């Protein structure tokens, strides 16, 4: 008549542990973000990117994601991640965005037209402001031409707005391009120093090696369960196995090219897989003329 | 708009008294770069209330023209600034406002 | 330096995929070094990488130290360096401008490379190298650079011993750079020195691999080598009975 099959009760996922974590506590909490004219270009790769710590850091004045969805930040994987750290004023935060033009945007740092990532900003009046004044931070307000996206300029040539060569000295129509922010505790919001770290995500023709951390569920044994072991998916009953694997081997297959054993990613243990019970169902019946019992 | 948290923190609206020595002429200060303060030894009187209105009118003017360049960061002529103060002072003392 | 030649015998077989098979004859199509193929013995500055390479070193002093891989071997194109010192193995994927003749002083690596303008990747691991024959297989497939290796005790003999030593995968790296030529770096003391290494080139082949009870490749058959091997591959059995087989 039909087939009888035991449905899985629970779903189990086992992935290798996340002992590798991206250096988010290095791009943030660096205690010195240099200046916007010379922005720190840090490469983040070959690590699991967990945004839980990023949320667990200080409340963000501006956390806007353009290319990568805030929900899918962990889901999406990228080959390389670039974080740019710099200190800018409150009103200069808006200029760091796609399609926005301003002094900082054109002469210091330009987000590309098709930028993918999230702009992270938070207030830094406590650390970056001193009563004497934080003259260390600088920005550029004079330059010959607009900067192309993702460019760094650190060379100070006396701006020749006039018709006569400056000869490398300051004077009439000869101004040093660099100008200093001054940060004091009494400054109002909008001129207070703001710390911005721009997360840039790029896809390259290579393995991503940067996938958000993936959760692990407790192992269920001797029960019909759905299982996803390090990318190997199936339905079955997981039992203890006498078989001994080699260190590099992770799966086991039989003569029929079907999976029969799997090595548990977290604790190295060989678990044999038995297909969940299935079988035909037959109805033994005397003639319905005689009786209806079966 | 309404006053800044920095304004509330830095401004001295009450007479310190005792050891502290200060001038008690009311003044609204636009120190620059987003700092606004009132230097006023304010007591609980109707004249002090109206003077507070006048000074906060000054600060609202200063906040409004903050965006413009430094040289132009002033009233259009010498009269408009105290005029903007005085209109608020006049409106504050109206019996309708007092009853409200 | 000295292009002599030798017979490879049944050497260079490795585990194709990370699966466990017990008492199974499995047929796999992959890049393998063909059996009884001539292998160059060194005792063109950059040896062509081709699809893959098989490198063998038998010196007791372990004087060989690392390898170099690149497309054009200049600052223009990305390159790969593997340096194995006594403590740990260092793999650096950087656009390396190398010396025309790379070698190391080993307490210094200055003699090796001229410049490293940008570094794409880095890795540090336990040292690879440990009457001992060290065999390595290098191949870059679908963007992953794979290194298989084996360390076999060999009795004193003139050539590669006749036996099966399956090479166990050591390192898989997601470097993703094109590799056209390679070179072997040698440790010289600033003293004359001599080292001998075997180079063979892998080819697309079909192999029949025997896995014993404990999942080790005990034996292998190269299908295209000889008619009997083709018969064994067709029947999928090492033992072939009397008869005529298409
Ligand atoms: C997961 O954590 C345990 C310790 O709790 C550790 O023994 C195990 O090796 C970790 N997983 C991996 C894949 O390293
Ligand atoms: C006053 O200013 C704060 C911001 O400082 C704002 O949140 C609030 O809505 C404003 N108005 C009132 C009625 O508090
Ligand atoms: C005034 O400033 C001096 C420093 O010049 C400081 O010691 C003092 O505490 C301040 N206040 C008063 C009431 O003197
Ligand atoms: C202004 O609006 C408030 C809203 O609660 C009201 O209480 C007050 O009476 C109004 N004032 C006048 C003068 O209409
Ligand atoms: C081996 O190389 C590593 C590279 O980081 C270095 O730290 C270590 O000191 C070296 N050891 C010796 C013995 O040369
Ligand atoms: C990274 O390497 C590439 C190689 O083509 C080079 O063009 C680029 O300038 C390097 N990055 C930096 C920041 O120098
Ligand atoms: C597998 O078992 C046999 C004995 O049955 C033993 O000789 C062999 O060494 C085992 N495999 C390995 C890799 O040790
Ligand atoms: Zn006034």
């Amino acid at each position: 008549t039909s087939n009888f099959r035991v449905q899985p009760t629970e779903s189990i996922v086992r992935f290798p542990n996340i002992t590798n974590l991206c250096p988010f506590h290095e791009v943030f909490n660096a205690t010195t973000f240099a200046s916007v004219y010379a922005w720190n270009r840090k490469r983040i790769s070959n690590c699991v990117a967990d945004y839980s710590v990023i949320y667990n850091f200080a409340p963000f004045f501006a956390f806007k994601c353009y290319g990568v969805s805030p929900t899918k930040l962990n889901d999406l994987c990228f080959t390389n991640v670039y974080a740019d750290s710099f200190v800018i004023r409150g009103n200069e935060v808006s200029q760091i965005a796609p399609g926005q033009t301003g002094n900082i945007a054109d002469y210091n740092y330009k987000l590309p037209d098709d930028f993918t990532g999230c702009v992270i900003a938070w207030n830094s009046n406590k650390l970056d402001s001193k009563p004497s004044g934080n003259y260390n931070y600088l920005y550029r307000l004079l330059r010959k031409s607009k900067l192309k996206p993702f460019e760094r300029d650190i060379s100070t040539e006396i701006y020749q707005a006039g018709n006569k060569p400056c000869n490398g000295v300051a004077g009439p129509n000869c101004y040093s391009p660099l100008q200093s922010y001054g940060f004091r505790p009494t400054y109002g919001v909008g001129h207070q120093p703001y710390r911005v770290v721009v997360l840039s995500f790029e896809l390259l023709h290579a393995p991503a090696t940067v996938c958000g951390p993936k959760k692990s569920t407790n192992l269920v044994k001797n029960k019909c369960v759905n299982f996803n072991f390090n990318g190997l998916t199936g339905t079955g009953v997981l039992t203890e196995s006498n078989k001994k694997f080699l260190p590099f081997q992770q799966f086991g297959r039989d003569i029929a090219d079907t999976t029969d054993a799997v090595r548990d990613p977290q604790t190295l243990e060989i678990l044999d897989i038995t297909p969940c019970s299935f079988g035909g169902v037959s109805v033994i019946t005397p003639g319905t003329n005689t009786s209806n019992q079966v | 708009p309404n006053m800044t948290q920095g304004f509330w923190e830095n401004s001295m609206l009450t007479d310190p008294g005792n050891v502290q020595k200060a001038v008690c002429h009311p003044t609204a200060w636009d120190l620059g770069k987003g700092d606004f303060r009132i230097l006023m030894c304010t007591k609980v009187t109707m004249d002090d209330f109206l003077t507070a209105h006048h000074e906060m009118g000054h600060i609202q003017y200063d906040m409004a023209y903050a965006a413009q360049p430094f040289l132009l960061r002033n009233g259009a002529n010498e009269g408009f600034h105290e005029a903007v103060g005085e209109i608020m002072s006049l409106s504050a003392a109206t019996p309708k406002h007092l009853k409200s | 330096r000295t292009q002599s030649y030798t017979n490879s015998f049944t050497r260079g077989v490795y585990y194709p995929d990370k699966v466990f098979r017990s008492s199974v004859l499995h047929s796999t199509h992959d890049l393998f070094l063909p059996f009884f193929s001539n292998v160059t013995w060194f005792h063109n500055p950059a040896l062509p990488f081709n699809d893959g390479v098989y490198f063998a070193s038998t010196e007791k002093s372990n004087i060989i130290r690392g390898w170099i891989f690149g497309t054009t071997l200049d600052s223009k194109t990305q390159s790969l360096l593997i340096v194995n010192n006594a403590t740990n193995v260092v793999i650096k994927v950087c656009e390396f401008q190398f010396c025309n003749d790379p070698f190391l002083d080993v307490e210094s690596e200055f003699r090796v490379y001229s410049s490293a303008n940008n570094c794409t990747f880095e890795y540090v691991s336990q040292p690879f190298l440990m009457k001992n024959l060290r065999e390595f297989v290098f191949k870059n497939i679908d963007g992953y650079f794979k290194i298989y290796s084996k360390h076999t005790p060999i009795n004193l003999e003139r050539d590669l011993p006749q036996g099966f030593s399956a090479l166990e995968p050591l390192v898989d790296l997601p470097i993703g750079i094109n590799i056209t030529r390679f070179q072997t770096l040698l440790a010289l003391h600033r003293t004359a020195g001599a080292a001998a290494y075997y180079v063979g080139y892998l080819q697309p082949r079909t192999f029949l691999l025997k896995y014993n009870e404990n999942g080790t490749i005990t034996d292998a058959v190269d299908c295209a080598l000889d008619p009997l091997s083709e018969t064994k591959c067709t029947l999928k059995s090492f033992t072939v009975e009397k008869g005529i087989y298409q």
